[PDB]
């Protein structure tokens, strides 16, 4: 809900933190895939 | 025979908390054991945590309240805690300190035992070998039980630890190709559960084979320390002087665990991880080990502790310390009980060090081995898959992230639900095991010979 | 016979020359001779609780050591009455002193010495009879409706050598006279106890018969027990204490023992003034709800220390009710500011702290104050059965259940109502979270709910099935938008929400919601779960076919349903009796299943 | 941190009992 | 009253941090006052905090810096801080200590009060049964006020609760279609707060009745945690010997927490959260509680214990343990503060916990609760659709799910913007209700009874 | 020849049992042996350590341990490698040092974990996912590290 509800613990920091970086790479990568096809969708939209 | 007139003192220098300070005593010794004589009559007793010069610092184990410091008479023992030990003690119930609650009469003493435990020489200790049917499919196809394993269940309040633990004692025998004693001891335990286990050992017709040490929640917190070391001094009497195979319950080593907390807070000892003591590891390694076979003997002694896990966690020191200590776990979790899963046991983080030994060609099954870890490594992926469908969703998975899925909610419909009343075979576990690993194609199992494949998977 | 305060550090006094002091004795330090008891011996010196605010005492101030340890005074006059924490009653120091605030240093006794008592003897004793602990020799009539049985107390036993015939007796007089061996004792209506020692009970019995609660959630998903122990760890706006409230109005018990342990001192005035209002009919005869309860109050903004007695004291009452035959049902509304009290304490006296600042026997506290709960067979020869049920609130910061606290409680109790704080901020109340909360006396019960009601129990199994599945759906549902739903997981959803917007919710405050009788409760859940399974039915067999019944068709055919269905809970019960409430809960049901022929 | 602050204070307290 | 001579002492034993340590005093008396006097001439005033044999622990309110140990000068007064209290208070403006600042005299007391009060016995206790109109529909309506309530407004950093509660003073009156007296603690703010507050007073035209007490950022921290209990002090005697209704507005309580546990650190007594004392709650209730009807007396103290949220936590202690003590909050945020809504007031996490009782038949109109509640179903869901959509985008949304859109958008702009200077009543807040309730068809309006909408609804 | 020490033996003995094994490896060192010494756990040792700290009443570092713990394992640790041998037949044996810290975790913050990686020159760390997956022998292949490539080149 509110939190993953992990018992707070440095392992809990260094999971989270990958687990973060992760996150924030595959959103990355999601929004380029996203620009990609709507660069193709636009040139199609005009084709 | 230490005859000797015992000394009394009214020389008591203070009370803090449940520890009594007494001075002028004539060379105090450690360890050693006083009896207290309240103003009104009430008779306690309590044991000697340190001594320097003419003080010493006594634990009493009933509780301090009415203790005044000017009339309370200390008689001193002379001697440490050495409890009487009888080979009838089954088919009675003790309380925490080992005296009579049944309203039966005193044990008596056939002998005395040192409750502090003598230490056993490893050359002396025979490795442990045959296997433990318990009737959990959790258990005996997986993480498998030794006989004179230290295997503890791990469990969050709530959850119903009780009554596996209970399932595994009138359901606990060997693998054919007679049965154990049990010592219960119950610390700090409410009186719904002590009921619980005391009639399901009446309804079975286990009484004659069990002996109970009750210290319960609404009993003396002090009390609880010893309680243990009464039970396992039992448990190691019977074991390796009367020839008898006994099982050790012991309800919960986390109330243990705050009564050592309660006792190093009044004493200002300086704490640890989360204020318990800093020797927690040692005091549960004195306690841990009183298990397993020794040469020159047919008995034996395996161990069951229980204990509750803060926030259900495994992090706590608790539970920490004691996973350092044992043998692996069994680890009941809420996730498969709000799921309505009994027993709601997790094979993840739950390891057996035994089973490597105890299961295999000449003990139970060719394949048990190679069965057991194919089924964990097909269901801690299913679990990395439902990690992964829970974000992206069902419509985003391959086929064989597919079949991993069908295993994982088959896996513990058909395996690891069971219903406390229904016991299954270490050869009928791997029967079921094989109907769930038969749900991939032979490619797929990938840590499972070839040979074994072949003999079993096309049945 | 006195000694002398050597330090104040607080709610912690320290005194010098009581060498013969006890632990646990009470005493009277200063002039105003303040109420305390001494926690710690350190030679001729001693360590004093007080229980009454220290300030203005000085150094060299006289301490009265008492031999009686903290007790409470257990007779008749007792119900109605609202005592402080230190059972000092509050309607005869405002009666007498005239003030409005309480003084300090009150010696004012327990139970009121002019009141003549209506006794009659049981009439079953004689001079010569052997009498035990527990045993009755008489009644007085409180009141109406609590027949207030004379005990011999425990710890006492003799001949009877002379009975008071029936009549009108006060507290002072003598009402039993027993010998033992030689020694005579004098008995009147008023026993005195250890507040921390347990009343002895001849057996420990397990608890099979509901404890009823006027709530719909809180007893069909999440039953409690006579003799039970719950926890409510709620966050502040949760609720708890309204259902502590409501459950002290509208149960099954015979006596509620309410416990104001650090609570708001507004909520102590709006029980005293709204129960005399309410209504419980007896024997065909109306009578208010005040003179079966009776309430302690230790406000939040009063001395910290008598947050322990408070406690305590409220549990010694309700076992001598137990001990009377009647099912008590005690609640302490906080437990956390008990423990709060511990905390403070613990720290003047520089004790070495556990987890979060908390006393390292927290832990031993709490197990025993609530294993003094359970359905007990009594002591005394009359062969009485009683229960004592515990219902403890408990205020952890930030709603988040890690506090010592909220873990050692969880570990005690066996049913756990947990609340929260999202739910309250929709003010979808009880705010009861339905997903973490348990009951281990389900099993216990279903012995009961078959002979009494049968269909109950699968109703609540499957009602469970659909409230975790829909939150195992909406966990992907808030990822996907809606867009990979099958047509029977929408009836899931939808259905879901008719069951929480509908029947786990109730406004306390209404004439209809002020009470939910069971019979209502599963009628309604009947009617909900019956529509489930013919609208789950409805799609599964044609799902397949060529024409699916998918929500938006049934949701148009049937929209008069759904909504008739939201109108359940508004049946009035006072207003409108059983026979209405079930004869319209049947034709609803005959309805749907019109409904559905048509449909389908 | 409060524990261990406590502990120094402690043991400086009995240091100057001995004394 | 005091007749002997009091005594002075040279005897300073120590200074550790805030605390003074004299030796050699004669009978110690716990908790009273000492009057100090520094080489210089300086005056300074301390509490004893604790007594021991012959040593006292002095705490001096403007600061322990330059005091001496062999020519410091201490007296006792030989009781606690009694402080003068009059009715013609009321007009006056004093400093955190509770000395004049406005060039008038000091106070001709009627009487001298003890500063620490007195819990006011819980059987003559009167339940509030009277509403406040304050002319907010966000708090009239939907957290409606009670006199003698305990409501603060839960704030932060930047937000305008300063001017919220400088409104409520002016357009504060009665729903029964009255002159408060205004007591405002100005601790921990700096001189442009105090003189907003100051300046809006003698705006209203109301300054006869306003009794201001000020201890700004600059002043000594020690004394923030005396004057509420001054400002309450008044309070009491006005309203409970008086029988003048009151208004206790305390400014941000967090400065009053952060003195506190600069205390709590100073003596090193045991945390709680965050460094706060573990005995925040109590201390905090000492304040809190000082509020209320009393059966038999005309008067009332309502309060409006304003605090600061530390970084927009609302789990933060100090709002944490007021949640816990008060009957609620007001609650505003940044999210209607950064879009220009005045006042910004959120209700989803407010409640007034009074409310129940203090609306209906004979104190307001019949539908208030039902309105109240179904506006809170509403614009609960409202939040919940702008979550859905931030994602699934708008186009992904239903008829459903856009009735509770615009209800949301037209709420916020029709019902809670309403301007420093707009004071509507509680029957026109309500009629706005139904203007906003009557976007959605009355099937969906679950929170109210057929009863009420078929009244209510057709308009 | 091993050294056999359990759980349920005195901490003072649980914290010699490394002292006595390190002892009889640089005995035969000086033979011209080259020896291997194994470890059971150091965070056994660690753990003696910390136990012992605490009962003698001296400040604490972090998590429990003594602020030493490091001095302790450096002294360990360094008592190997390839050397000359005293004495005249100018023979040159070696000890090899195989720790073994038991994981509370992944996170290498902990006390143990962190100071023993600033000493070892090899570091073969277990992944706990292998482990899952039952792929054998667990060695991560990403956080191990080996600082001897350089001199095993020739
Ligand atoms: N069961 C309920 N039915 C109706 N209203 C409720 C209910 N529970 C709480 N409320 C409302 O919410 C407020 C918060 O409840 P309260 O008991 O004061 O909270 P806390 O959890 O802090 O004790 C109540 O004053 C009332 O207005
Ligand atoms: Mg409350």
């Amino acid at each position: 809900k509110d939190r993953i509800e992990i018992f707070p613990s440095r392992m809990a920091q260094t999971i989270m933190k990958a687990r973060l970086k992760g996150a924030q790479t595959g959103r990355n990568l999601l929004k380029k895939k996203s620009d990609a096809l709507t660069l193709r969708f636009r040139q199609i939209l005009k084709k | 025979y230490l005859s000797q007139p015992r000394l009394t003192y009214k020389t008591v220098s203070g009370v803090n908390g449940p520890l009594v300070i007494l001075d002028h005593v004539k060379f105090p010794r450690y360890a050693e054991i006083v009896h207290l004589t309240l103003p009104d009559g009430t008779k306690r007793s309590g044991q000697v945590l340190e001594v320097s010069g003419s003080k010493a610092v006594v634990q009493v184990f009933e509780g301090t309240s009415g203790i005044d410091a000017k009339k309370t008479s200390c008689e001193f023992t002379g001697d440490i805690l050495r409890t009487p030990v009888s080979e009838d003690m089954l088919g009675r119930v003790f309380n925490g300190s080992g005296k009579p609650i049944d309203r039966g009469p005193v044990v008596l003493a056939e002998d005395f035992l040192d409750i502090m435990g003598q230490p056993i020489n490893p050359q002396c200790r025979i490795y442990p070998e045959e296997m433990i049917q318990t009737g959990i499919s959790a258990i005996d196809g997986m993480n498998s039980i030794a006989r004179g394993q230290k295997i503890p269940i791990f469990s969050a309040a709530g959850l119903p630890h009780n009554e596996i633990a209970a399932q595994i004692c009138r359901q606990a025998g060997l693998v054919k190709k007679e049965n154990f004693a049990i010592v219960f001891a119950a610390m700090g335990v409410n009186m719904e559960t002590a009921r619980f286990f005391k009639s399901d050992f009446e309804e079975n017709g286990s009484m004659d084979n069990v002996c109970l040490f009750l210290n319960l929640a609404n009993d003396p917190t002090i009390e609880r320390i010893i309680t243990p070391r009464l039970a396992l001094t039992t448990a190691e009497f019977l074991a390796y002087q009367c020839e008898k195979h006994v099982l050790v319950i012991l309800t919960d080593m986390s109330s243990y665990a705050e009564a050592l907390r309660e006792v190093s807070a009044a004493r200002e000892e300086v704490p640890g991880r989360r204020g318990f003591p800093g020797y927690m590891y040692t005091d549960l390694a004195t306690i841990y080990e009183r298990a397993g076979r020794v040469e020159g003997r047919n008995g034996s002694i395996t161990q069951i502790p229980i204990l509750t896990m803060p926030n259900d966690d495994i992090t706590h020191p608790i539970p920490d310390l004691t996973g350092y200590i044992t043998e692996g776990q069994i680890y009941v979790d809420r996730q498969l009980h709000n799921r309505q899963i009994y027993p709601p046991i997790n094979v993840l983080p739950s390891l057996s060090r035994l089973m490597k030994s105890a299961i295999g060609e000449g003990m139970t099954r060719k394949d048990h081995a190679d069965v057991s870890n194919q089924l964990y490594a097909c269901y801690a992926i299913g679990k990395d898959v439902q990690a992964m469908k829970a974000v992206v969703g069902e419509e985003a998975l391959t086929s064989d992230d597919l079949l991993y899925l069908e295993f994982l909610q088959k896996f513990e419909k058909n395996f690891i639900t069971q219903g406390p009343y229904e016991n299954r075979t270490v050869y009928e576990t791997l029967d079921i095991g094989w109907q769930l690993l038969r749900i991939f194609p032979k490619e797929m199992l990938k840590r499972i010979p070839q040979s074994t494949l072949s003999e079993f998977y096309p049945r | 016979t006195f000694g002398y305060v050597h330090g104040v550090s607080g709610p912690v006094v320290t005194a010098c020359d009581m060498a013969g002091a006890a632990m646990y004795e009470l005493v009277r330090v200063g002039h105003s001779e303040l109420v305390g008891e001494i926690i710690r011996l350190e030679g001729d010196m001693a360590t004093i609780q007080v229980y009454e605010e220290t300030s203005g005492v000085s150094v060299g101030d006289p301490v009265l050591r008492t031999g009686k340890p903290l007790s409470v005074e257990l007779g008749p006059g007792i119900m109605g009455a609202i005592f402080d924490g230190i059972q000092r009653p509050l309607s005869d120091i405002s009666s007498q002193t005239q003030s409005i605030y309480i003084p300090r240093g009150v010696n004012v006794s327990a139970l009121s010495r002019d009141i003549k008592w209506e006794f009659i003897p049981s009439k079953n004793l004689r001079v010569g009879s052997h009498i035990t602990g527990g045993d009755i020799y008489g009644i007085v009539n409180e009141n109406s409706l609590i027949k207030h049985k004379i005990m011999l107390p425990p710890r006492s036993r003799g001949s009877v050598t002379y009975i008071a015939p029936p009549g009108n007796y006060d507290a002072s007089d003598v009402v039993l006279e027993l010998e033992f061996e030689g020694v005579k004792e004098k008995l009147s209506m008023v026993q005195v106890w250890p507040v921390r020692q347990v009343r002895p009970v001849t057996e420990k019995l397990p608890a099979n018969h509901p404890l009823l609660t006027g709530q719909r959630v809180l007893d069909a998903l999440f039953p409690c027990v006579q003799g039970g122990t719950t926890a409510i760890p709620g966050a502040f706006g949760c609720g708890k204490t309204v259902i502590s409230q409501s459950l002290s109005k509208y149960s099954n018990s015979d006596v509620i023992i309410y416990v104001g342990c650090g609570e708001r001192g507004n909520e102590m005035s709006e029980v005293l003034r709204d129960f005399p209002e309410l209504t419980m009919e007896v024997d065909g005869k109306v009578e208010s709800i005040m003179k079966r309860t009776a309430l302690v109050a230790n406000t939040s903004n009063m001395p910290v220390a008598a947050r322990e007695a408070s406690i305590y004291t409220g549990i010694t009452l309700s076992e001598y009710f137990r001990d009377m035959g009647y099912h008590v049902s005690m609640m302490a509304d906080s437990t956390s500011r008990w423990a709060e009290a511990l905390r403070e304490i613990s720290g003047r006296l520089a004790e070495m702290p556990a987890d979060s600042g908390y006393p390292a026997y927290l832990g031993a506290r709490l197990a025993s104050f609530y294993e003094r709960a359970g359905r007990v067979k009594c002591l005394g020869n009359p062969e009485r059965e009683g229960s004592v049920s515990i219902v403890g609130a408990v205020s952890p910061p930030g709603g988040d259940f890690s506090d010592p606290v909220t873990s050692a409680t969880l570990g005690i109790v066996q049913v756990f109502w947990g609340l929260d704080k999202k739910l309250a901020q929709r003010k979808h109340f009880p705010s009861v979270n339905w997903l973490i909360s348990y009951s281990k006396y389900m099993r216990a019960l279903d012995e009961y709910y078959d002979k009494h009601f049968t269909e109950f129990v699968p109703l609540r199994t499957k009602a469970k099935e659909i409230l975790q599945e829909e939150e195992d759906l909406a966990e992907i549902v808030q990822l996907v938008g809606k867009a990979s739903l099958a047509e029977t997981d929408k009836i899931t959803l939808e259905v879901a929400k008719l069951i929480k917007d509908d029947f786990l919710q109730q406004n306390g405050y209404t004439p209809y919601d002020r009470f939910c009788p069971f019979y209502k409760t599963v009628g309604m859940l009947s009617n909900m779960i019956s529509f489930y399974d013919m609208a789950r039915r409805a799609v599964e067999t044609t799902a397949q076919s060529d024409n699916k019944i998918t929500w938006s068709i049934i949701r148009e055919h049937m929209g008069e349903i759904l909504y008739k269905l939201s109108s359940m809970k508004f049946k009035d019960p006072v207003k409108d009796g059983e026979a209405k409430i079930k004869a319209d809960y049947a034709q609803l049901l005959e309805d749907m299943q019109n409904a559905f022929r048509s449909l389908e | 941190f409060y524990r261990l602050k406590k502990i120094q204070e402690k043991k400086k307290i009995i240091k100057e009992k001995s004394e």
